[PDB]
């Protein structure tokens, strides 16, 4: 053992011990207040968080356009009571939205027997609406309705006495928005007199409704400045257009068309799509449909996609079907008129099961963009990285940082990226962390040498790094 | 990188003949999205810059005679000419162009095959001013012969010499298919005045004797 | 004279058991059992059935210490079975690692939470955090040196400070009612996995047992602040993760890094930071419960021989085992070097369960053997049998889930094996080594003015 | 018409960097990507890198990577390689090439390649020597003439007779190395009756010390 009681009182009682003893207590709440004050100091002396600014809903994911119920569904079952049932399969590919492609009592061309309130009875009822619509919000699926009127004709405004056609939309938005959509398609607006005027009424309607409501225009247009122009006078409206569609189909104006609007722009927010309407694969060619996923869902901004964008759909595969509204391939039966031309891959079904699908890139993809602040809405940073590539980062304050590496030209890389001149503040790291590709092949959560990669042609990357203080 | 390699290295063939290079790359150069093979042939003629022959595979420049036909798939690639002229004497390197950076092969040499001819052979006296350098240099001209296997033998009042003695060949002339050859003999001024009666003679497979040229100085 | 004085009243025996169970876990922990579970359901059910489960367990431990008065807890009921090795393996593995690594830990979820609503959106900065957990050790080492009755009513100040906290959270989900099963991942192989990762958020329930010696009425109140406390915890917390689910969708829980925190910017807006604050606290509480409990488990060790005699002496006039409380802080504070830190904890999953498992194992044996020993509390024979069956079968789903890192662990407790011999069977022989003890433990005496404690 | 053209010649001490240079005529220079290609002797091609003459963006095989620098210069429509660290065996020829599509490399257009020498042996203007047959010489039909080069350096000098004009049955041997100094003979072939009738001369010339010379081929 060691000293006893009294032994260990006696010889502690000496002056120089007892002072000891004093002198490190002293000491010790020295030591942890010195501690407290430099923790406060390190505390005080250090970068803040950036306010995350306040995102609607439509920020927050991809929206998805139904043009046609009935060739989304199939025949009989294209009802409001049909799509109620689908939801979940688009709960799946976290989309955050839906545009349902008009629904209203259309007559061709007729004015006055066309009705933007009364629903064409051939979808079901209000009683339907309602009930699609309530299990919508119940699964997070919010729901915009298409109000373009003319949409069985020509011309979707008509050719005559515009201003009556306009109060019909004047007096429609209301309605709906009373029974309960979160939002609205209009299309064709280079079709539409005065357009700007009457975007800007229906806009301070629907925002004069509450501020979590969105009018999304449309446009065939595909010229910067038209496009500029009709986003001059109105602020927070998403205008769907043709612009990116002139692509130069292997990609090689890309890296400019979306660095010039976004520019133009003065970074707003902003809606990507190839249209306003038809499939991306109406215009790009195949090879680049797993390059434009990747990049319309990590983009600042909120992508847009027609039905089976999603599965690489083509309205031209599966020959006579209108280029308006192809019929959706859920399973190898979903098009029974030329029975044994669907092939499983084509399909829902046929995708679903398989990591290498273009749908299970979709879904991939939906995720990251729906979850990761950066991609929800942090900064942008173009950069040379290599030849064909464009190439960019986004990131936000403190969060993951990501570096999107599309390799457009049909020549693949040998020797890394290597950037010139990237922002100081976002500088490339040594290594990075593979999140995805678009091909097979590689080594998806590994890390890889940026200095040392070897892109293949088409071949696009999603890298993954953390922050650097 | 990819590697491509090439052969034979040399390809000697007669005028008028058929002839093929072969390359082999260490990854195929087929584009599956768009079902074309990237390669091209390059011919580089001796003392200029390369000239390009074809390109994805097949596709002939402008200019090109078409005597020159590229063929191939996956990694085996030839190409072909029909018929061998002899302006047609070169290396030819196989490069691909699937990925930047490119690389080349090492390269085919085109040699031409001729019927064999004995060599116009000359000799020259020391230039009267290089005798102002305390030095002099000797020169024996081998002209027009075929093929390029050649000796000489340097003979200065009868003895061989085997020092300070240099060669060079042209490359194979475009216009006929001999080679040329120089040989040459440095001597001191005072190596060059002791001695009187410079001989060249020249053994090539054409002749069982040596062709002879001299002078007396 | 001198000892270790009965100081804890059964409210403040109840204080040591909450505030140990309650942790961090309840406000960050509900995400692991729905990302095993699927439904809220499921969900809901095996919170409900791991807390009648450790109820059981702790119900064996109300019967152990009432035969075995010992402050050594689970430690002392090995080495009154087993005998001196397998006690000193476990006490080993607790000094070297679990306890300082646990006081560790927690204080760094203390120090990062306490700070959150200065930095929203972001990390708190890293060289703030490990000083925020430094002067939370160092802080409740001295308050441990100064009083035992300081010491606990810390605890009964933070115990509340927690269960208020819950309190709060469960009437705001039943507000959001006011206001007006799913999808179920039904494989076995899951559910297991979703129980297994439930019980860690009621570890704890055997911290009582380190302190049975300064009871103020052992026989009566440590099977009491059993029954007073784990039903009032397993109420607590379906409770509170019903709260949970009236207000965050599953989607929201299997993807939120923080879960309390996020039921706290639902209700409260520009008062959000309040829930923040209280994770905070509520671990300030468990870590002074841990280090309280943690001295007197060093201070038994030493005191039956395992240990180095210098751990066992009090400081006269406050009769706190100041020795043992400096060695606790010093050995927390060297895991604060550590670049990462959960690793070296998940290395011995299977240990807690394993040590709770030999100890009631040695409660049968113990029926067996000394029926005549006194037994205020004599539970049916089903529960410890049912509870050890039980026990078998974590401790295998606990290596089966990661079978590299359980045998790290396992590795690492063989390094007891060098120290028992070196410490205990070599009688410490060469003169170099006994004077040496001698000198730095006479040292120490004086240092700080501590001697034996009196039988 | 397209056409790139470059210095012919570069001297350059071990260590040190160099500049070459490539001017482009013909077309829209901003249009089309620079490339650099190497040709090692008897080692086949290399190709170094390429520039962006729109954003002087370049981009530049592994083995290049921060050894070269190319740069360009849209007033003028030239690019230049800056070279760096040059060793013994970076001797080569540095070829422009252009490419056909915007930046992909199959090249149509090369230019006419700079021969890079690393060596720290001086510069040296040629010395030129005529030769003449001497005895017998007008006993046969056609007589040959001829010039030896001697003791010069870098490697590149060029022969052509009576200023191009005898581009008709000349040869011209390969230079041999010589105690850090090459030497080079150059011959032509003429009717008996041309030489003593007429002009001759070996119209020597060389790019790296700007020395141009017309030896006469008077007879002994
Ligand atoms: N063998 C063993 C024993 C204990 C002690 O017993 C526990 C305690 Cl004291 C507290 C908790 C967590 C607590 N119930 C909470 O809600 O945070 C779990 C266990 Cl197993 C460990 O603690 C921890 C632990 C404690 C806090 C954070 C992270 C890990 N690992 C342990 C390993
Ligand atoms: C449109 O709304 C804005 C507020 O968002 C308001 O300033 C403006 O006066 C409104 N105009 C009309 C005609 O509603
Ligand atoms: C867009 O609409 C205008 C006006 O009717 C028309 O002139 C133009 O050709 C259209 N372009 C496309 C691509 O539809
Ligand atoms: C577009 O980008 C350039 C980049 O240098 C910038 O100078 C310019 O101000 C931007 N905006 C417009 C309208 O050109
Ligand atoms: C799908 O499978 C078919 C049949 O094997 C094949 O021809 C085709 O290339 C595949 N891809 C698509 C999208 O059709």
């Amino acid at each position: 053992t060691g000293l006893s009681k009294e032994e260990l009182l006696k010889v502690a009682g000496s002056p120089g011990w007892v002072r000891t003893r004093w002198a490190l207590l002293l000491l010790f709440w020295l030591g942890w207040l010195g501690m407290l004050a430099g923790a406060v100091v390190i505390i005080v002396r250090a970068p803040r968080c950036r306010e995350l600014p306040a995102q609607k809903w439509w920020h927050t994911g991809a929206l998805y356009r139904i043009g046609d119920l009935q060739a989304f569904q199939g025949h009989g079952a294209g009802n409001l009571a049909g799509l109620k049932g689908r939801l979940d399969y688009l709960s799946s590919l976290k989309v955050k939205g839906l545009v349902l492609g008009p629904i209203h009592k259309n007559q061709k061309d007729d004015v006055a027997q066309t009705d933007l309130l009364q629903i064409d009875p051939n979808f079901g009822s209000k009683e339907d609406f309602d009930s699609l619509l309530q299990s919508a919000k119940k699964k997070s699926i919010r729901v915009i309705l298409d109000l373009t009127p003319n949409y069985r004709g020509e011309n979707s405004w008509f050719s005559t006495q515009v201003d009556t056609v306009a109060t019909k939309v004047k007096d429609a938005l209301e309605f709906w928005l009373q029974a309960g959509v979160d939002g609205f398609q209009v299309r064709d607006i280079e079709n539409l007199k005065d357009a700007s005027s009457f975007l800007a009424e229906w806009q301070n309607i629907t925002k004069g409704f509450s501020e979590d409501r969105l009018l999304i225009a449309g446009t065939n247009s595909s010229d910067l400045q038209q496009i500029l122009s009709l986003l001059e006078s109105n602020k927070d409206l998403l205008l769907t257009s043709s612009y990116l569609s002139d692509s130069g189909s292997t990609g090689e104006h890309t890296k400019s068309l979306v660095t010039q609007y976004l520019n133009a722009t003065g970074n707003r927010w902003c809606s990507w799509s190839l249209s306003q309407a038809r499939l991306l694969t109406s215009f790009l060619p195949a090879q680049l449909l797993r390059l434009y996923q990747l990049m319309l869902f990590t983009l600042p901004g909120t992508p847009v996609f027609s039905y089976g964008d999603e599965i690489g759909l083509d309205a031209a595969a599966l020959p006579g079907q209108p280029m308006e509204a192809p019929v959706m391939l859920w399973d190898e039966s979903s098009f029974p008129d030329i029975p044994g031309a669907v092939s499983a891959n084509m399909t829902v079904k046929g995708q679903s099961e398989d990591p290498g699908s273009l749908l299970s890139l979709f879904r991939r993809l939906s995720d990251q963009r729906s979850k990761e602040r950066s991609l929800l809405h942090g900064d942008f940073h173009a950069f040379s990285a290599g030849p064909g590539l464009f190439s960019y980062i986004r990131h936000w304050d403190q969060n993951e940082r990501f570096l999107v590496v599309l390799n457009f030209g049909d020549v693949g890389l040998s020797a890394g990226l290597q950037a010139s001149d990237l922002p100081a503040s976002a500088s490339l790291p040594a290594k990075a962390d593979l999140l995805l590709s678009t091909q097979p092949g590689r080594e998806e959560g590994s890390p890889l040498e940026l200095e040392r990669l070897k892109l293949e042609p088409h071949e696009g990357l999603l890298l993954r790094f953390p922050y650097a203080a | 990188d990819i590697v491509l390699t090439q052969s034979p290295s040399s390809l000697a063939m007669s005028v008028g003949q058929k002839v093929t290079m072969n390359c082999k790359s260490s990854q195929s150069l087929l584009n599956n999205n768009n079902q074309k093979n990237y390669l091209a042939w390059y011919q580089q003629k001796p003392g200029q810059s390369p000239k390009l022959l074809v390109y994805f595979t097949s596709t002939r420049e402008s200019g090109v005679p078409d005597r020159f036909i590229g063929s191939g798939s996956g990694t085996d690639f030839t190409l072909t000419i029909s018929s061998v002229q002899a302006e047609d004497l070169a290396l030819y390197y196989c490069q691909q162009h699937y990925t930047i950076p490119p690389t080349f092969g090492g390269g085919t040499k085109l040699e031409i095959k001729r019927a064999d001819a004995a060599p116009t052979v000359s000799i020259f006296p020391p230039s009267s001013e290089q005798l102002t350098s305390g030095g002099a240099s000797v020169v024996c001209f081998l002209n027009n012969f075929y093929p390029k296997d050649i000796n000489v033998k340097w003979k200065i009042d009868g003895s061989e010499r085997q020092n300070g003695v240099l060669n060079s060949w042209t490359d194979q002339d475009s216009k006929d298919s001999t080679y040329s050859m120089s040989s040459t003999l440095t001597l001191t001024k005072d190596e060059y005045e002791r001695h009187n009666s410079y001989t060249c003679e020249a053994t090539h497979k054409t002749s069982t004797s040596p062709i002879v040229k001299s002078f007396n100085r | 004279g001198v000892t270790l004085q009965r100081n804890i009243t059964l409210l403040n025996g109840v204080a040591i058991i909450v505030g140990t169970i309650i942790g961090s876990g309840i406000f960050v922990t509900p995400t692991g059992v729905l990302k095993e579970a699927g439904s809220p359901g499921l969900a809901l059910v095996v919170w409900a059935a791991c807390g009648v489960f450790s109820i059981v367990g702790a119900l064996c431990y109300a019967e152990l210490g009432t035969t075995i008065s010992k402050s050594g807890g689970d430690y002392a009921y090995m080495l009154e079975v087993y005998g001196s090795l397998p006690a000193f393996l476990k006490l080993w593995i607790e000094l070297l690692i679990i306890r300082p690594s646990s006081q560790y830990i927690v204080a760094l979820v203390f120090a990062t939470y306490l700070l959150k609503p200065l930095f929203p959106t972001c990390p708190v900065p890293e060289e703030a955090a490990k000083l925020v957990a430094c002067l939370c050790v160092l802080l409740l080492t001295a308050v441990n040196c100064y009083s035992v009755k300081a010491a606990t009513r810390v605890q009964d100040a933070f115990a509340a400070a927690k269960l208020l906290a819950l309190a709060l959270i469960i009437l705001l989900g039943f507000v959001q009612i006011g206001k007006g099963f799913e999808g179920t991942k039904l494989d076995v192989g899951n559910i297991v996995l979703a129980l297994y990762s439930g019980l860690f958020a009621y570890g704890g329930w055997n911290y009582l047992n380190f302190v049975t010696e300064e009871m103020i009425n052992p026989y009566r109140n440590l099977p009491l602040a059993i029954i007073i406390s784990l039903p009032i915890v397993t109420l607590v917390y379906v409770l509170t993760n019903l709260a949970y689910f009236t207000t965050l969708s599953t989607e929201q829980m299997l993807s939120s890094e923080a879960v309390a925190v996020d039921f706290g910017n639902y209700h409260l807006g520009v008062m959000s930071w309040i829930i923040p604050v209280f994770v905070g606290l509520s671990c300030f509480g468990s870590v002074n419960g841990s280090l309280f409990t943690s001295s007197r488990l060093f201070f038994v060790g030493s005191r039956e021989g395992h240990l180095p005699s210098i751990l066992s002496m009090i400081h006269p006039q406050l009769l706190t085992p100041v020795p043992s409380l400096v060695f606790t802080c010093v050995m927390t504070l060297l895991y604060a070097f550590s670049k990462d830190i959960f690793s070296v904890i998940n290395f011995f999953s299977f240990f807690n369960w394993l040590c709770v498992a030999l100890a009631i194992i040695g409660m049968i044996w113990l029926r067996h053997r000394k029926p005549e020993l006194e037994r205020p509390i004599k539970v049916n024979l089903a529960l410890p049998v049912f509870f050890i069956l039980a026990c078998l079968f974590l401790i295998a789903v606990s290596f089966w889930k990661t079978p590299v890192e359980c045998g790290i662990g396992f590795t690492i407790i063989l390094s007891g094996l060098p120290v028992y011999f070196f410490g205990v069977w070599w009688k410490n022989k060469p003169k170099w080594l006994l004077q040496g003890i001698f000198s730095t433990t006479v040292l120490c005496q004086k240092l700080m003015q501590v001697v034996p404690q009196e039988t | 018409e397209v056409q790139l053209q470059q210095s012919g010649a570069e001297l350059v001490k071990p260590g040190a960097s160099v500049n070459l240079s490539c001017k482009a005529s013909g077309y829209t220079f901003t249009n089309y990507w620079m490339h650099w290609v190497r040709l090692r002797p008897g080692q086949g091609l290399e190709w170094i890198g390429e520039i962006d003459p729109s954003d002087s963006y370049s981009y530049y095989s592994q083995n290049f990577k921060g050894k070269a620098t190319l740069t360009v210069d849209q007033s003028s429509n030239t690019a230049y390689l800056q070279l760096t660290s040059l060793t013994s065996e970076d001797s080569a020829v540095y070829y422009c090439a252009r490419g056909r599509q915007t930046y992909y490399p199959w090249f149509p257009y090369w230019g006419q390649g700079t021969l890079v020498t690393v060596s720290a042996a001086k510069t040296t203007p040629p010395s030129d020597y005529p030769l003449a047959p001497g005895s017998a010489a007008q006993t046969n039909s056609m007589v040959t003439l001829g010039c030896l080069v001697k003791g010069y350096f870098p490697e590149p000098v060029t022969v052509t007779w009576n200023s191009g004009s005898l581009s008709s049955g000349v040869h011209t041997f390969p230079a041999v190395l010589q105690s850090d100094l090459y030497t080079l003979s150059s011959s032509v072939t003429v009717p008996s009756s041309t030489w003593p009738s007429e002009t001759v001369t070996c119209n020597v010339a060389h790019p790296a010390s700007s020395t141009k010379v017309d030896k006469k081929i008077v007879p002994r």
